[PDB]
């Protein structure tokens, strides 16, 4: 029943600069409290345990405080490697109820980039299959805050189409969104005009770009 | 003093198990296992263990004297005696209110904070010629033992060495003069019983008494010590004493834990040998706390009213 929030949902920070992460809990959980580490697509890593107490083999950047239903791992001189989403766990109650807190993305904060939008068309081999799907690329940029809009014949409808950033990279640390407006072989006919706008933060203003079909 | 006679059993007193009874009673809402196992058959051999998960609060467990009062109808009926078996006619009896204020200390191989006995060591036994009953030693003069958290105890390497003494003399003086006393560990069994366990500040301490118990009639072991120390665990995971089965407690967590104790008594258990020379091997033994309670309630017997 123990309810376990870590408020900064996402942190952008640059590396060297330090980094601070709160979890907050329901009652008091003393200090049975981890802090576990995750890269995208690995098991998650045991950072610090019992609130303030790092486990065998861990950079002493990460620092474990807290006791009752506050605590926090503050990361002195960020690193490269230390980008991931941290949790927190809570294994204080017993009968044994653990939960684990929702998380937090220690995002690499950089120059706000710009996407280079590219609408590719449905090849015609994929459309004599039965359906069409309109890719719209929006290549390197920063805030992965970027609102897509597809519209057809200038007509600002919005549903069938499905968006997916990218993780943060290595080298330029940025995102890449890639919305699809997957229509049918008879709508996708009945239609002229496929325009997709992206309406990023590092954008001076809305960019449509568009196709016809041919 | 009462003037009559009448019987008296300790080996099948009824209040050692009232008693028991309730000293398992008065566990129950004192230490509460994080997790507790127990055996549950049909009969149809296969046994599923029934597990209980409950809430596991350390508090420090320390036993409260305690009084056993007739309430009406009944009365206690108390012997009277320097030398009691404990089992048979008792002249000097005598009825009382309540029974000495008894601190109900569970466990093995050694009685602690117990009561000592009046005159001299004395050795009770349902049957010394069975090999199979507890022998209960009861000491007239105590030796402290201190027992700490920090892994051992300590106990007067003097004070042992005369006790084991004036209990040895006490065994052949019942199992033959020309016999040679022998003191051995454990033979085997469960931690419990191998070892001098008990509970100190709700922690279950598991002390080696060997060195407590590898006396022979001969030599002596005070070379380079002047007090004997048993290296004692706290574990967390044990057998019960209440009803075959498992319990784990939480971990320790008090900056300390410490006990000094007063070993009042012993419970020892000589091997059969099958009529073998003079030569009876004694051994820790216990782990049935009814021994104890006995070793309490020896001279009592609570009796209906007339
Ligand atoms: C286990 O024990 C239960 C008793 O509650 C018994 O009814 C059952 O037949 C046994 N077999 C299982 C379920 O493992
Ligand atoms: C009983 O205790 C007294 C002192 O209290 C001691 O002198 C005596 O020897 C003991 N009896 C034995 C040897 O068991
Ligand atoms: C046990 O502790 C007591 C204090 O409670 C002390 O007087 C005694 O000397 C100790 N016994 C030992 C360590 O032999
Ligand atoms: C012990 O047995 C008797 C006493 O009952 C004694 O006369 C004899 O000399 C002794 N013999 C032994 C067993 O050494
Ligand atoms: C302590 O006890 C173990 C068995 O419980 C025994 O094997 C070991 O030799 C003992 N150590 C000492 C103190 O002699
Ligand atoms: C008992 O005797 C054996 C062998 O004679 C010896 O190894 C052992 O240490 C003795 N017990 C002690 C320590 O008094
Ligand atoms: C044996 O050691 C004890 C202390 O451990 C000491 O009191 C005693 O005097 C020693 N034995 C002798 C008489 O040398
Ligand atoms: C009982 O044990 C304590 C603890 O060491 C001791 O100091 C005290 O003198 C003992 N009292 C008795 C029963 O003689
Ligand atoms: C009585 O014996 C118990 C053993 O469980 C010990 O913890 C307690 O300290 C002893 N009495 C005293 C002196 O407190
Ligand atoms: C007693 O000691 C052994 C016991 O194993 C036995 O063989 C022997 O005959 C008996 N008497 C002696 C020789 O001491
Ligand atoms: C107590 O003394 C009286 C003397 O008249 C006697 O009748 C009674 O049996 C005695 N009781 C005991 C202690 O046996
Ligand atoms: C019990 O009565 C007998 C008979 O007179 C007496 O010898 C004994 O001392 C009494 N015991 C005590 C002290 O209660």
């Amino acid at each position: 029943d123990i309810v376990m929030t870590q408020s900064p949902a996402t942190l952008s920070v640059s590396p060297g600069e330090r980094a601070t992460l709160s979890c907050r809990a329901s009652e008091s959980v003393s200090s049975d409290l981890a802090w576990y580490q995750q890269k995208p697509g690995q098991a998650p890593r045991l950072l610090i345990y019992g609130a303030s107490t790092r486990a065998t083999g861990v950079p002493a950047r990460f620092s474990g405080s807290g006791s009752g239903a506050e605590f926090t791992l503050t990361i002195s001189s960020l690193q490269s490697e230390d980008f991931a989403v941290y949790y927190c766990q809570q294994y204080n109650n017993w009968p044994p109820r653990y939960t684990f807190g929702q998380g937090t993305r220690l995002e690499i904060k950089r120059t706000v980039a710009a996407p280079s939008v590219f609408i590719f068309p449905p090849s015609d081999e994929q459309l004599k299959s039965g359906t069409a799907s309109v890719v719209c690329l929006l290549n390197n940029f920063y805030p992965r805050e970027a609102k897509v809009q597809w519209k057809v014949d200038n007509a600002l409808q919005s549903g069938n189409s499905q968006e997916s950033v990218t993780e943060q990279d290595s080298k330029d640390s940025t995102y890449s969104l890639s919305s699809t407006l997957t229509l049918s072989k008879a709508d996708y006919e009945k239609h002229k005009v496929y325009a997709c706008e992206v309406t990023h933060q590092g954008l001076s203003s809305p960019v449509t770009k568009s196709f016809n079909r041919g | 003093l009462e003037n009559v006679t009448e019987n008296f059993n300790m080996w099948k007193n009824n209040m050692v198990e009232q008693m028991h009874e309730d000293i398992i009673s008065l566990w129950d809402q004192s230490l509460k296992p994080c997790v507790k196992l127990t055996p549950l058959c049909v009969g149809a051999g296969s046994c599923n263990t029934s597990v209980i998960t409950q809430a596991c609060p350390k508090v420090s467990f320390e036993p409260i004297p305690i009084h056993y009062c007739a309430p009406a109808g009944f009365a206690i009926l108390k012997c009277n005696d320097k030398k009691f078996n404990g089992t048979g006619p008792c002249t000097n009896v005598s009825t009382v209110q309540c029974t000495h204020g008894i601190r109900p200390v569970v466990s093995t191989q050694l009685l602690l904070n117990g009561s000592l006995a009046e005159e001299e060591i004395v050795i009770r036994s349902e049957n010394f010629t069975n090999n199979a009953k507890t022998i209960i030693v009861q000491l007239n003069e105590s030796v402290v033992i201190n027992c700490t958290g920090a892994g051992h105890c300590n106990l007067s390497k003097t004070q042992w060495e005369n006790t084991l003494e004036q209990i040895a003399i006490k065994l052949k003086e019942q199992f033959g003069n020309n016999k040679t006393i022998i003191f051995n560990p454990s033979s085997g069994g469960d931690p419990e019983i191998v070892t001098h366990s008990f509970n100190c500040g709700g922690e279950f301490f598991y002390c080696n008494s060997t060195q407590l118990f590898t006396w022979n009639d001969t030599r002596k072991l005070n070379n380079t010590g002047r007090n004997i120390t048993l290296p004692c665990r706290i574990k967390q995971i044990i057998n019960m004493w209440q009803e075959v089965g498992k319990a784990m407690y939480a971990p320790p967590i008090r900056g300390q834990i410490r006990c000094s104790s007063n070993i009042t008594g012993l419970l020892l258990t000589r091997d059969g040998g099958k009529d073998t020379n003079g030569t009876e091997i004694f051994r820790p033994g216990g782990g049935d706390m009814r021994d104890n309670w006995r070793s309490e309630l020896y001279k009592y017997k609570v009796v209906k009213i007339e």
